């Protein structure tokens, strides 16, 4: 049945992941109560990738949420979809991780990572055949980031042949809560660099940048940026929830060096509330590869394009989709490094997300998403280089030494990177 | 926008070529190796025709025939010539010639002619070629000409000399008419207007057959063993111009009726004669060439071919012209961009 | 251009039409060899990594 | 009579193997429930068809046929499929994981767990053989079980039947239709490891057939199911003289002696006319002399290359429909006087021609016309060695860099086996030059 685990973590994961099950609970036609009410079978075709069924053929969400305090998932539970998640996948704490990666990963989270454990591996002892697991999560925080990083690597020592999936919130200084989710950051990509083989690269200034530049959002707010994040995910995902398409041939096509697996996601239309004008293949093709419409925040040509994976859904032309792809590649082909050849692959899918009657989704395996790390390592060393905030680390047993090997690291992935820019 | 590479750095007509293309606006050049061009200008020597045409979404042209070798190798083009009905071996403008191997060979056919002549008194000098350039021997005795063959150590073609040149006054001389050829995806035959005499400067000499620079017009041989080098004409380089008002005022006729004929025929028979070998007409990809047809004019006005050159340079005075004509109808024809026609049209 | 060998039957006919003439596998033992080493490598890259996160 | 059995492996495999069986069975008169009227020995016989079915005592024609794939989403459409009916379930094995597009995940790591399993189903196929002559072997080369579980089984094969004969019909990796990036890895890994224990393999570029779906049959967006029913027609045509009466290429055997003199050099190239669309309603039917030249033309290659730049180390010529041998010889005649058509020196200028007057079948509602007369040809040209230049220039692209190396490292493989794949195809491209080029 190839059945994907889905894991949220954290306030920013459990708020992200909580619009992700709405969003794909409408496409599948489930409701708030897990009943079914759709018009297409092909609805219900893939529907154990992400769903459990019950009894009275109720689909139950095969999502796991954890936190480290009770605030966010209390208003996850009482949200709109909040009942079709079973009760006993609600597994967090009382004292928090006060944005603290070192709380996440080494106390606080230590101390409640083997209850998670148990409904994983209760859920994946349910399955037919797991294809692996789907984290959501940010990496500015302390417990998506810290503890996130920390479930991941226990569940690959007991799930070591499982693909390991990402959707990780990168921190911004234009949309930051406090001034050390570089610190945060840079210890997590470290984890997720070994311990995941597909990572999608949501950057906040990004997602920000949209909202108040394209959008037109004056004062854009978190739920603005996770209706973008919510729509990018249904995009990612449509490929492994419909007809077509698994986690594993995903990274063998998108992952040539098992390091660089940290993708530019994109989306098109967003459109500013204009909204019912219909998008012609051409214009959905130009607006998934512009820079405008990346999730990263990094210019794609600043590098070259590694892989490439394109989906778009709705009633179009396949013959008018395949030309506008070639188009788009025969005319830019400086950004597509020659040594992969037919580097850009795509998928189509009929069923059009709600709103819109056409879209199209990008999935960029880019050397430009150094310029992301280089940013965090620059925000990282600004203040390591004066130790400054160290102590909230420290007091709870890291040491220097953990922060200079994390800042080593990091700048090894970017000198990785910056070798087949120019190979 | 239209994309294409550059594969010969060393071709001067098609740098040339590139200059034009990018200076249209419209035409992209890309990296050597790239695959995703619309066309090639591919390299001499093992020009990878298997890899075109497989590109989703590109009309690929390429700048060769793969084939044309058979009529650019001296050796080759006689084998072409003599097997090939179209071309029967009694053709009356190929000169008579025999393919000798050193070390399927026809050593003892041109001994049997070679005697025929022996025999009688007729004229029996021949000339022995070969594929490196840049090695020739004209000699009177079969001996000294199979015995060079040997020594080099290359397939060699053993020919019949010109004995009876059409010499151009004053200078007694002996000159070679260039001819540029250019055949488009369609396989339709241009002939360029403009052709050029390499002449030589020293009067042709029957006695002595050592001194090569009257017998071989080469301007490689004019420009360093001539001491008359560019003395009658610039560069020993004569266009149809003067060549057409010389023929008027000496022999009381014109390029076109006494030579030019002569040629567009022998142009149209070779390149006929091999179109089903080498046409792209119904190929996943196409194909355009320019040739240079080698022609040699006897006193009695009479047209002989002599050699076909399939990577030619071409005239100073004339690169602009010819350049940007083949840009107009082999490139531009297949991708349009956003009369006075330079080419005669051989039809067929 | 002669034709040769012509067979007839119900079905069809055959024949042949000439221009011009002329001018160790491994063992079962072998094989289960080649899969346990690659099995055995398969193994010592995850006992690597059960080691490397036991650290 | 002796028997032949089908393996079809991976989706390319599986799923070719259904447009063919179904052809068959239209073409032999055998319906969905596997009855044959037409047969009147019932529950036996040693007649031409009994070479591809066997017989049960209630009158079931079943297919000699064994399909395998890695996962079961394929083989379940054959389960619950029109032929449902035709075959029973010891016949189709599915897998739980997949080769995720990875030769050294179908060849080593999935496929050690399973290979014995489907060589017990085969030998229970063999056991009701009265004398097999071998097998036929459809797979993808870039798939991770069309390539790695097939090379494998190709292996074994040859241990447990050394005497029997194995052919290939291998799909040709296109990026119209493409799947994974590594295609060109998985081709060349599977070729090197299969080529001696394949004798005879037709390649069949996806990308010709793309474009003969776009051109001759007006698809704008060809589907596996529209490539799938042209494939099979031409397997079809290829597989005929062992289905029916006939003194051509009647056993495997025939089929090495007559197109393959130099044993590595065992690919042929097919090329099939005419191909009309059914859309078509005024169709002017082409004569002997036109299909017959159709042969020499590109566009209907099974792979497109320049056969006129190569060298024919043999050529065979299969008719189906009304065709009488004067008509053959003299379209051939003028042909030979319009065609470049050069013979290797040490082989000779000729066609070994057959006929079967039954003309091609067509699946009802299918995109191929009903045609009087239809030909394919089996020609062993070196110009085929282009499609292994072009596949070998990818491999070189990505392996300089060794992208993608570390998920065949991953799965046991050791990178020498990259090398030693790529120094094969080396030699292989070598040879075809060394007989087709002076
Ligand atoms: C049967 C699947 N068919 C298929 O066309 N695709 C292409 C697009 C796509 C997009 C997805 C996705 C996918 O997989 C579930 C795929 C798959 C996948 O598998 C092959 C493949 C894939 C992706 C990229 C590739 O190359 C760069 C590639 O190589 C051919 O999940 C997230 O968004
Ligand atoms: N002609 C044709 N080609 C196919 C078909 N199915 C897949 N292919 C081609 O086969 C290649 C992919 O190999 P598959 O057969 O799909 O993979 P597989 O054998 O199932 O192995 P896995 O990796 O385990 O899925 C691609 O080049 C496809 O274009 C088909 O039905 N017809
Ligand atoms: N059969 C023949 N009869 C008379 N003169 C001949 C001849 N063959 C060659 N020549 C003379 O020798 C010269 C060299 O001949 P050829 O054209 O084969 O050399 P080449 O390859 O250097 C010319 P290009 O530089 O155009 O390729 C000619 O220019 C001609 O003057
Ligand atoms: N896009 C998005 N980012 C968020 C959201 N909430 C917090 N963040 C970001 O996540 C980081 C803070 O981590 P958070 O999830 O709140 O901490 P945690 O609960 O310890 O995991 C900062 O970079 C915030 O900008 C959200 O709802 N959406
Ligand atoms: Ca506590
Ligand atoms: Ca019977
Ligand atoms: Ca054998
Ligand atoms: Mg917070
Ligand atoms: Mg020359
Ligand atoms: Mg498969």
């Amino acid at each position: 049945m190839r059945e994907i685990v889905h894991i949220q973590a954290g306030q920013c994961g459990n708020q992200i992941g909580a619009k992700f099950w709405e969003v794909i609970s409408d496409e599948h036609g489930i409701d708030p109560t897990g009943s079914y009410h759709g018009d297409s079978d092909l609805q219900l075709e893939r529907i154990n990738v992400y769903y459990n069924e019950a009894t009275g053929n109720k689909y139950v969400p095969r999502a796991i949420l954890v936190d480290l305090e009770p605030g966010t998932m209390d208003s996850v539970r009482s949200g709109p979809f909040g009942q079709i998640f079973r009760p006993d996948n609600f597994v967090f704490g009382q004292s928090g991780a006060g944005n603290n990666w070192a709380k996440g990963h080494y106390t606080e989270g230590a101390e409640l990572v083997d209850s998670v454990l148990d409904v994983v591996r209760k859920e994946s002892e349910s399955c037919d055949c797991l294809q692996g697991f789907q984290l959501t999560h940010s990496l500015g925080g302390g417990t998506g980031s810290g503890m996130g990083t920390l479930l991941i690597s226990k569940i690959r020592e007991e799930y070591p042949d499982r693909i390991m999936n990402t959707f990780s919130v990168m921190p911004s200084p234009k949309v930051s809560d406090t001034v050390v989710e570089p610190y945060n950051a840079t210890l997590s990509v470290h984890q997720l660099v070994e311990n995941t083989d597909e990572t999608y690269c949501i950057d906040n200034e990004a997602l920000y940048d949209i909202c108040f530049r394209t959008l037109k959002l004056t004062t854009p707010t978190y739920g603005d940026l996770n209706h973008l994040v919510s729509a990018t995910m249904s995009g990612v995902t449509t490929c492994l929830r419909f007809p077509g398409a698994d986690l594993r041939k995903l990274a063998v096509n998108m992952v040539p060096f098992p390091r660089l697996h940290f993708f530019m996601p994109g989306f098109a239309p967003l459109t500013s509330r204009q909204q019912y004008r219909a998008l012609t293949v051409p214009e959905l093709t130009q607006q998934m590869f512009d820079s405008k419409n990346m999730m990263a925040a990094c210019d794609p040509r600043h590098g070259r394009y590694l892989t490439v994976a394109a989906i778009f859904r709705g009633r179009m032309s396949m013959k008018e989709v395949d030309e506008q792809m070639l188009n788009v590649q025969n005319k830019n082909s400086s950004y597509f490094v020659e040594w992969i050849p037919n580097n850009v692959k795509t998928a189509v899918c009929d069923i059009p997300p709600r709103g819109l009657k056409m879209s199209a989704t990008f999935i960029g395996n880019s050397t430009a998403i150094q310029e992301l790390f280089k940013r965090i390592s620059e925000q990282f060393t600004a203040m390591f280089r004066r130790k400054a905030f160290l102590h909230w680390y420290t007091g709870e047993g890291m040491d220097e030494m953990e922060f200079t090997e994390a800042e080593s690291n990091m700048n090894d992935l970017v000198s990785e990177y910056q070798q087949y820019q120019d190979a | 926008m239209y994309t294409f590479v550059v594969r010969d750095e060393n071709s001067s007509v098609y740098a040339e070529v590139s200059r034009l293309l990018l200076a249209t606006g419209q035409w992209k050049r890309l990296r050597k190796d790239n695959p995703r061009f619309n066309l090639m200008l591919g390299e001499r020597n093992r020009l990878p025709f298997g890899r075109l045409g497989h590109e989703p979404g590109l009309v690929q042209l390429v700048n060769y025939y793969r084939g044309a070798d058979k009529l650019c190798r001296k050796a080759s083009l006689v084998k072409l010539i003599k097997t090939s009905p179209e071309l029967s071996e009694s053709c009356t403008w190929f000169p008579e010639s025999y393919v000798i191997y050193p070390t399927t060979d026809e050593r003892e056919v041109f001994l049997a002619a070679y005697n025929r002549r022996r025999e009688g008194r007729e004229g029996n000098v021949w000339i022995a070629k070969s594929s490196a350039g840049a090695g020739i021997l004209i000699s009177s005795e079969a001996s000294e000409l199979l015995d060079f063959i040997d020594e080099q150590g290359q397939v060699h073609v053993i020919q019949k000399y010109l004995e009876k040149p059409l010499l151009l006054e004053p200078g007694h001389r002996k000159f070679d008419i260039r001819s540029w050829v250019l055949v488009d995806h369609l396989y339709n035959i241009y002939l360029y207007r403009e052709g050029v005499l390499r002449t030589s400067s020293e009067p042709y000499n029957s006695a002595n057959f050592q001194d090569k620079t009257c017998h071989l017009t080469n301007h490689c041989i004019q420009k360093e063993y001539s001491k008359n080098y560019g003395r009658y004409e610039e560069g020993n380089e004569m266009f149809f111009e003067e060549f057409n008002q010389y023929l008027m005022d000496a022999l009381n006729t014109t390029l076109e009726n006494s030579i030019l004929l002569q040629i567009k025929h022998i142009i149209r028979s070779c390149l006929m004669c091999i179109e089903p070998a080498i046409s792209t007409k119904h190929l996943h990809y196409q194909s355009f060439q320019l040739f240079g047809f080698d022609f040699m004019v006897d006193e009695e006005l009479k047209v002989w071919l002599i050699e076909v050159n399939g990577a030619p340079a071409c005239a100073q005075k004339l690169y602009a012209e010819l350049c940007q004509g083949i840009v107009d109808v082999a490139i531009s024809s297949v991708f349009p961009l956003a009369p006075t026609s330079i080419f005669i049209k051989l039809h067929h | 251009m002669e034709v040769i060998e012509l067979n007839k039957c119900t079905s069809g006919q055959s024949f042949e039409v000439i221009l011009k003439p002329p001018s160790r596998d491994p063992s079962l033992e072998e094989i289960q060899k080649k899969l346990e080493a690659a099995e055995e490598r398969r193994k010592y890259q995850e006992a690597e990594l059960l080691k490397h996160l036991a650290e | 009579m002796r028997e032949c059995i089908s393996i079809h492996v991976g989706q390319a495999g599986v799923q070719i193997g259904n447009a063919c069986w179904e052809l068959y069975c239209l073409e032999h008169g055998i319906q969905p429930d596997g009855q044959m009227p037409s047969d009147k020995t019932i529950g036996g016989g040693d007649d031409s068809f009994n070479t591809f079915f066997s017989e049960t005592g209630a009158g079931k024609h079943v297919p000699r046929a064994v399909f395998v794939d890695l996962e079961p989403t394929v083989i379940d459409e054959v389960r619950t499929g029109t032929y449902r009916q035709l075959f029973h379930p010891e016949q189709l094995i599915t897998g739980k994981e997949d080769a995720a597009n990875n030769y050294a995940r179908g060849h080593y790591t999935i496929g050690k767990e399973i290979i014995d399993l489907v060589l017990d189903r085969i030998r229970k196929l063999a056991d009701q053989c009265t004398g097999l002559q071998g097998f036929l072997v459809f797979h993808s080369f870039g798939g991770g079980t069309g390539s790695g579980f097939t090379s494998l089984l190709m292996e074994r094969l040859s241990v447990d039947y050394g005497k029997k004969s194995k052919l290939e019909f291998s799909i040709y990796p296109a990026p119209q239709v493409s799947t994974a990036v590594v295609e060109p890895y998985n081709s060349i890994l599977t070729t090197h490891t299969t080529l001696e224990h394949s004798d005879c393999a037709f390649m069949v570029d996806n990308e010709a057939i793309y474009d003969i779906c776009r051109r001759n049959l007006d698809i704008e967006r060809p589907t596996y199911t529209n490539l799938n029913r042209l494939i099979s027609q031409i397997v079809s045509s290829i597989t005929a003289s062992l289905r029916f009466d006939g003194a051509l290429n009647v056993d495997l055997t025939e089929f090495q002696t007559n197109l393959v003199p130099y044993p590595r050099i065992h690919f042929p190239l097919a090329t099939y006319a005419p191909v009309i669309s059914a859309e078509k309603a005024y169709h002017e039917q082409l004569s002997v002399a036109e299909i017959t030249n159709a042969c020499f033309e590109p566009a209907n290659q099974m792979v497109k290359c320049d056969p006129r730049h190569g060298k024919y180390m043999a050529c065979c010529l299969l008719y189906r429909g009304d065709v009488v041998p004067k008509d053959v010889n003299a379209a051939i005649a003028t042909i030979k006087t319009k065609r470049s058509i050069q013979f290797v020196d040490w082989c000779p200028t000729g066609f070994k021609v057959g006929i079967n007057y039954q003309p091609p079948t067509v699946v009802p509602g299918g995109d191929l016309a009903k045609v009087q007369r239809a030909v394919c040809m089996l020609s062993n040209t070196t110009a085929i060695a282009e499609a292994w230049a072009r596949l070998d220039h990818k491999f070189d692209l990505m392996y300089a860099k060794r992208a993608f190396v570390h998920w065949y490292v991953g799965e046991g493989m050791e990178e020498g086996e990259f090398s030693e794949a790529r120094e094969d195809m080396a030699a292989l491209e070598k040879d075809y030059e060394e007989v087709g080029v002076d």
